[PDB]
């Protein structure tokens, strides 16, 4: 059907920079493209309609452009309030379709994750379960990989990952990785290992414990 | 003073019918070029056009959902009624109604509602289990908050005194139940020398617990 | 182009 392909998914930037977000329709939409802006946790607001017409309340440092299938949104000299997510949407043939969104995020210095591993607690064990948790705290950039190993061998079943949004204070990211086993599966093995791979080092960060 | 406000059940079991009401003011659905649209957005994901109803009672549907969709308007009481039949878990999302301004030469949603959260699951209210997460100049501790329903959960450290070096992770669904962890980084001196406890509330189950972290 | 029925307008 008529699809919007928005890129990039993610964009790191600094106040003062000029950035541009692109949207491609899978077919001609005749300039009927709106842009919406969404703050973390909030309802989206209209920035632009008919591709290049600014909505009320919107400063001239925003502009839209393009025609046919190729449209873009350009922000001159970013300001702090500009950080958030941006979505395009077309108003041509139904079904109307939104772009996947672009996260405009704050640029900062690279930082390696601080990694911590935690054996299942005494109290959890008595209930019938065993979660092993690993924290990968305060890294930048947001791109990161975690590998679990049991007794030296990689494990993938039962791991659940969760990632924080960019931190409002230090512009850093964090994630938790949780390996959930049964109590008795946990007890048939001894070595538990959480490995973080991030561009700040070519060698992964390794946290490990033995059930003893 | 264009305003819109969604109302809904909050939580629903699968196979049921989701009824959502949009109450609006500051514009009329008897005026041309006006409509009300419904849009939804699963937490942390993109936006999806569901359907709209126009001032002249024209109705338009997302074909993927059109079989399950029903919409009407009550123009005198300024309300639009949405029904989604037979919900599955993928229908879990924030739901927005918004004013559609539409002409032969333009289209846009210039005013939106704040949104209303809708959860579709078989799960029942379930308090969380709180487990302590114990192990340079800094040490990291944690709190595992496991098996609760529904969202949200509040996690705090030392009733609030610890604010710096706290991360609380987004919940994650595991067998119809939420699990979440909180992390705290304090100097290795304050602990276990001094007391670090996490404070956990789950208002839907009236749960309020404090768990000290012993070494 | 103008927007019509097929583009969700009336």
């Amino acid at each position: 059907d008529i699809q919007m392909t928005q890129s990039p998914a993610s964009l790191s930037a600094s106040v003062g920079e000029t950035v541009t977000i692109t949207c491609r329709a899978s077919g001609n939409i005749y300039n009927y493209l709106a842009w919406y802006q969404q703050k973390q946790g909030k309802s989206p607001q209209l920035l632009v309609y008919n591709a290049k017409t600014l909505a009320d309340g919107v400063p001239s440092r925003f502009s839209g452009s393009g025609s046919g299938t190729q449209y873009s949104l350009k922000i001159n000299s970013l300001q702090p309030e500009d950080f958030g997510s941006y979505f395009c949407q077309h108003f041509w043939d139904t079904p109307w379709t939104f772009g996947g969104g672009t996260k405009l995020e704050i640029k900062r210095a690279d930082a390696a994750p601080t990694v911590s591993i935690f054996p299942p607690s005494s109290e959890q064990l008595t209930s019938g379960g065993a979660s092993v948790v690993c924290f990968l705290n305060n890294f930048y950039p947001k791109d990161i990989n975690v590998k679990w190993k049991i007794d030296g061998s990689e494990r993938q079943n039962g791991v659940l990952n969760s990632w924080t949004d960019q931190d409002s204070k230090d512009s850093t990211y964090s994630m938790s990785s949780t390996l959930t086993l049964t109590k008795d599966e946990y007890e048939r093995h001894n070595s538990y290992t959480c490995e973080a791979t991030h561009k700040t080092s070519t060698s992964p960060i390794v946290k490990s414990f033995n059930r003893n | 003073q264009v305003t819109l406000k969604e109302s809904g059940p909050g939580i629903l079991q699968p196979s049921q019918t989701l009824s959502l009401t949009c109450s609006f003011s500051g514009f009329s659905l008897s005026t041309s070029n006006m409509g009300v649209v419904w849009i939804r957005q699963p937490s942390g994901k993109g936006l999806e056009w569901l359907l709209h109803i126009l001032w002249n009672d024209g109705k338009f549907y997302n074909p993927a959902l059109k079989s399950r969709l029903t919409i009407s308007k009550d123009t005198y009481n300024n309300q639009v009624f949405l029904k989604i039949a037979n919900v599955d878990t993928a229908d879990t999302a924030t739901y927005y109604c918004a004013r559609l301004f539409t002409t032969t030469t333009s289209g846009y949603f210039d005013v939106w509602g704040a949104g209303t959260t809708v959860t579709v699951s078989s799960a029942k209210t379930t308090p969380p289990s709180v487990y302590p997460l114990a192990p340079n100049s800094m040490v990291t501790l944690g709190c595992l908050v496991k098996g609760y329903f529904p969202e949200p959960v509040t996690v705090t450290w030392n009733s609030g005194s610890l604010s710096s070096g706290v991360h609380t992770f987004p919940a994650v669904l595991q067998s119809d139940l939420y699990t979440l962890s909180s992390s705290v980084t304090v100097p290795s001196s304050p602990r276990p020398s001094e007391t670090v406890t996490c404070n956990v509330a789950h208002p839907a189950s009236s749960t309020k617990v404090d768990k000290k972290i012993a070494a | 182009k103008l927007r019509g029925v097929l583009q969700g307008h009336l």
